[PDB]
């Protein structure tokens, strides 16, 4: 059941250098007298790891929740055994399962449970006089636990329930990792005389165990038995003790790593290749020495840091201001059509505007109609009452839809109207705008029909002259200024675009980023796309000319759209790097070569040498490097 | 992809200025609409106004003449003022993005809360409900939650109900429990109700009983 | 200017289908795109229907937008309800430089079956009207969906005054709660010769009463 653990005077965790600790058996093979390359979780050599207390002077000790990341590295060196064993898991509280190990004397006892983990998780632990041995009188762990689905007792540890100390005369340590549901466990022990840290000698840890928990794991965080000596309150005010343990931290990452397996069948030595230049040698190799010689080891390879992309200027921009800015519209039973074509058609002035009452498109979004292109477009205008504007639209029906003007109904423009009666509106109305009251039939798609002669309505067979059942087909609009908004004038156009097989001609308009040079960047000039250095050219294409290709026929020169200079194009494909020993019989330090770069450090015909010191003095070849040049090991 | 993050004064009162910003990763301001919308507590939304493409500002004119609305393209960060701030101010406040004048809102900040209160740490006034046997405890234009009831010490709980606490006009909380026994049971043992307020500390065991 | 309206409420079985209207008013909610937001609670709104008809990408298909300049109204409708569906769906259109939010409807997918409102109404307490006041309390309780409104009366007309109320919220045993109180004066309270408080909830209506 829980409690809490008084709120501290403390210092920072430190660090420490890891040196060769934290390696493991891989694999349960046996290999023997071999050298073995493999890529797994591993502690890399020489990483700065985290050192933590456990120590009562003040009051410091330092069992946060911490990431468990990839993989723990985890160490002690022995004191009262104050570590307990460690939870694992997630939420912590009940709600997702987690892990706990306790390392009992009694027993080791791993579980997974639904534990509901404390605001401060430990045992506490009293020197019960009452029967001469120190107890736990307190699981301050956790306040409950559900759902076990997994529960183990192991034989009890090197780990023991009384104040004792190990006086760090031992070193206990342990890799901790979670793959696919298995949860693997690694240890091993080690007598230890020097103060306290890492020792730098090598060791590898055996397996200990794997539990097959599926469980989610994230974060982590040690359990610690704290002495309510009877010199105590016995309270959690100030009724506890800390003791003077100390424990580290480190985490596995992938790594390629080299072992060495002695007769025995026994990791005896390690290399982690990714860690200097001499260990990619070896790792290279597969060897633990290495004679005076060049080795080709790895390529070096440049990235593009930008892409560009760059168009001609925006210039031939579509009529649309001579449609929607016109002076004199049609009367929508003689609708005018304009047909758009060989321009850039720039939508954005036309949807983002403010002043249409109606904006909308079929088959077409405006968040994609500005990078869309056509044949051609056409647009359809007339003007009509504010009621009307309903009827523009795929499938309507009533006599503007259907005497006067039809779309399709699986149309693919955009309507855009807006309310006039400042152009087209004046006392007594203004007259001259008409519809098509009658017909004998509905408007196919698109017609028009400016036909004017008297509609017979059916009966009174009619000579050609107006009369009962014999109408003029058109009327005209009462566009008084006074009306009410359905039957004030609405100014239409109906945006209508195409594809046929012809090739596109509207399009819309195209951007252009800065443009860069003297980088590798990815780029886009005019659709010819590739990725390379450009700088200016002693080039001179004929006027017509766009890109230039050498003997190869590889593009190596263009034009710049915007400005008509001439770039060459150059690759960053480099290649090549090489590591120089004096034989690792007579020094750990190298040099290396990168095959032909622009840049101790030395430039020479054969790439920028670096780490060892160009000297004016010639002697015969001890290594050969490039072009006539050498280098040796010397005084 | 663009994420938007705000921050700002999410605790206020009466008559101050109300301030928050907004700022973009992942994206520029130039190209599209800004806006900021705000949701009262368990209301509609409001649309309080915006930035165009190119930085141009449009206001609800029902805001209008107390609203202001700002960027800065060198922070990526634009911001809103509401001056003059009332309690109908309260609400939780979102920035957003639309692609195009009359297109969607098509991403949004993670929203913040205003609260604009004049009120401060103060006990509760507690009353009877006299039996109609429910019977109930009135706790009465109390600030700020929480508050905890139960009653006769403990000793009842049968019927027991305690409804959502309502937020006052005065600013203050009302909270009411309900106990419910048979018709035989009308003040028959001490029906109290154990009222502890420790935003101020305080506690009383006030009575319930009979008209 | 021009509004869009929205029920409050819907509700339907899981499995089944349903339509929430957004009817456009004082002007016509054709003439320029509509979109649907769902927001589940105690986070941002997001879209579902993002023009008349289209559907973002990711947004399940059981998702269908609708409009008609014939009824001047949008409707959305969502076929084949889950539990994740129950929400908070808002339309939304552009007007005149302004972007309109209908009020927002709650769908709720009826797990529970349903339950009318039990009610409760309390006299003023004695010692508030010793203490010049009287907060009569109407109490509403184990209804579902929870979706009641309140109508409180003093003597028998209904009153707007001194009434405080509540947002309905779900109690322990997974019904709905919700409180109203009416403050007056004792004399008002003695004045008001009954004291009465109606409660509606999904065309259901109950009553509970009072007095001096």
């Amino acid at each position: 059941q829980c409690v809490n653990l008084t709120t501290r005077t403390q210092l920072p965790p430190a660090y420490t250098n890891s040196f060769t600790r934290g390696v493991y058996y891989p694999d349960k093979v046996f290999r023997s007298s071999v050298l073995h390359s493999t890529q797994d979780l591993f502690l890399p050599f020489f990483s700065n790891v985290t050192w933590f207390h456990a120590i009562h002077v003040t009051k410091r000790f330092d069992n946060p929740v911490l990431p468990f990341n990839d993989g723990v590295y985890f160490a002690s060196t022995e004191k009262s055994n104050i570590i307990r064993g460690w939870i694992f898991g997630t939420t912590l509280d009940s709600k997702t399962q987690s892990l706990l190990i306790v390392n009992n004397a009694t027993n080791v006892v791993i579980k997974v449970c639904e534990f509901q983990f404390c605001n401060d998780p430990f045992l506490g632990v009293y020197y019960h006089k009452n029967n001469k041995s120190w107890m736990e009188s307190e699981f301050r762990v956790y306040s409950s636990a559900n759902n076990c689905t997994f529960e183990y007792v192991s034989q009890p540890f090197l780990m023991d329930l009384e104040g004792k100390q190990g006086n760090f005369k031992n070193l206990r340590e342990f890799v901790f990792k979670n793959i696919d549901g298995y949860f693997k466990i690694y240890s091993k022990h080690t007598p230890i005389n020097l103060v306290r840290d890492l020792p730098q000698g090598f060791s590898a840890l055996e397996p200990l165990v794997d539990l097959p928990i599926g469980i989610n794991i994230t974060r982590f965080q040690t359990l610690l038995a704290l002495h309510r000596s009877y010199l105590t309150p016995g309270d959690s005010s100030s009724g506890w003790t800390a003791g003077a343990a100390a424990y580290y931290v480190g985490y596995l990452q992938p790594r390629t790593f080299l072992l060495k397996y002695n007769e025995n069948g026994t990791i005896t030595d390690a290399v982690d290749c990714a860690l200097d230049p001499l260990s990619e040698t070896k790792c290279t190799l597969k060897s633990f020495t290495v004679e005076k010689g060049i080795y080709q080891t790895s390529n070096f390879r440049v990235q593009p840091t930008e892409s560009i992309v760059r168009f001609p200027n925006i210039t031939n921009l579509c009529p649309f201001g001579e449609v929607f800015n016109a002076t004199r519209f049609a009367s929508v039973y003689a609708w005018n059509r304009k047909r758009i074509s060989n321009c850039v058609a720039d939508y954005s002035v036309l949807y983002n505007s403010a002043s249409f009452s109606t904006f909308k498109c079929y088959g077409v979004s405006p968040t994609k109609l500005n990078d869309l292109c056509f044949t051609n477009v056409y647009a359809d205008s007339f003007v009509i009452r504010g009621d009307e504007v309903r009827q523009i639209a795929p499938g309507q029906t009533g006599k503007i839809a259907d005497y006067n003007y039809k779309l399709p109904d699986d149309f693919t423009g955009c309507v855009i109207a807006w309310n006039s009666n400042n152009l087209d509106s004046k006392v007594g109305g203004n007259y001259n705008y008409l519809y098509r009251l009658f017909r004998k039939s509905n408007l196919k798609p698109f017609e028009r029909d400016i036909s004017t002669e008297i509609y017979q309505a059916g009966s009174t067979p009619c000579n050609g002259v107006e009369g009962f059942n014999c109408y003029f087909p058109l009327q005209s609009y009462g566009f008084q200024p006074t009306n009410g908004v359905g039957y004030q004038p609405y100014r239409v156009v109906v945006l209508s675009f195409e594809l046929l097989h012809a090739p596109a001609t509207v399009c819309g308009p195209k951007k252009s980023t800065n443009l860069v040079k003297n980088k590798c960047v990815n780029f886009n000039f005019n659709g010819l796309t590739g990725t390379g250095v450009l700088t200016e050219s002693n080039k001179k294409f004929l006027p017509f000319q766009q890109f230039g290709r050498d003997i190869a026929d590889t593009t190596d020169a263009v034009r710049d759209p915007q400005t008509l200079e001439i770039l060459d194009i150059t690759p960053c494909s480099f290649g090549g790097v090489s590591v120089i020993t004096p034989g690792t019989n007579t020094s750990n330090q190298v040099a290396v070569l990168y095959q032909d770069v622009n840049c101790n450090v030395f430039q020479t015909r054969a790439g920028c040498l670096i780490g060892a010191e160009h000297v004016n003095n010639s002697y015969e070849c001890d290594i050969p490097i490039g072009a006539g040049i050498c280098a040796s090991y010397q005084t | 992809q663009v994420q938007l993050q705000q921050w700002g004064a999410g605790l206020l009162k009466p008559s101050e200025t109300l301030s928050l910003t907004c700022a973009v990763y992942g994206g520029s301001f130039s190209g599209y609409y800004w806006s900021w919308i705000r949701q009262p507590p368990g209301k509609g939304l409001e649309w309080i106004g915006e930035i165009n493409h190119s930085g141009s500002t449009n206001y609800n004119p029902s805001l209008k003449s107390r609203v202001t609305i700002s960027v800065d393209t060198s922070k990526n960060q634009f911001s809103l003022k509401l001056s003059s701030v009332t309690a109908a101010d309260t609400a939780v406040y979102y920035c957003a993005r639309r692609w195009w004048l009359r297109g969607a809102f098509d991403i949004w900040g993670q929203g913040t809360t205003v609260t604009v209160s004049s009120a401060s740490t103060k006990g509760p006034s507690v009353f009877p409900l006299a039996p109609s046997a429910a019977l109930g405890c009135l706790v009465k234009d109390y600030f700020p939650e929480p508050v905890t009831v139960s009653w006769n010490s403990g000793a009842l709980t049968s019927g027991v109900h305690t409804f959502p606490a309502v937020l006052q006009s005065s600013g203050l909380y009302s909270l009411s429990s309900v106990v419910t026994v048979p018709s035989s049971s009308l003040g028959t043992q001490t029906y109290i109700c154990n009222v502890n307020h420790k935003p101020s500390n305080t506690k009383v065991d006030k009575r319930v009983e009979p008209k | 200017n021009f509004m869009l309206t929205q029920p409050h409420s819907v509700s339907a079985s899981p499995g089944k289908t349903v339509t929430i209207p957004c009817t456009g008013s004082s002007g016509n909610i054709a003439s320029n795109y509509v979109q649907w937001y769902q927001q589940r609670p105690g986070s941002a709104p997001t879209t579902v229907i993002y023009e008349d008809n289209q559907r973002p990408s990711g947004v399940p298909d059981r998702f269908s937008g609708s409009i008609d300049s014939s009824s001047n109204s949008a409707s959305l409708t969502i076929s084949g309800l889950k539990t994740e569906d129950e929400a908070d769906y808002y339309c939304q259109s552009y007007d005149n430089n302004i972007q309109v939010f209908g009020g927002g409807t709650k769908l709720t997918v009826l797990g529970q079956p349903k339950a009318a409102p039990s009610v409760t109404l309390f006299p003023p307490s004695s010692e508030e009207l010793q203490a010049n006041k009287a907060t009569l309390v109407c109490l509403i309780s184990d209804f579902y969906p929870g979706a009641v409104t309140v109508a409180w009366k003093a003597d028998s007309s209904p009153v707007k005054a001194g009434v405080e109320t509540t947002t309905p919220s779900k109690q322990s045993n997974n019904k709905y709660a919700a409180s109203s109180y009416l403050s007056l004066t004792p004399e008002q309270w003695k004045s008001h010769r009954s004291y009465s408080c109606q409660v509606t909830h999904e065309g259901s209506t109950v009553e509970k009463t009072v007095a001096p």
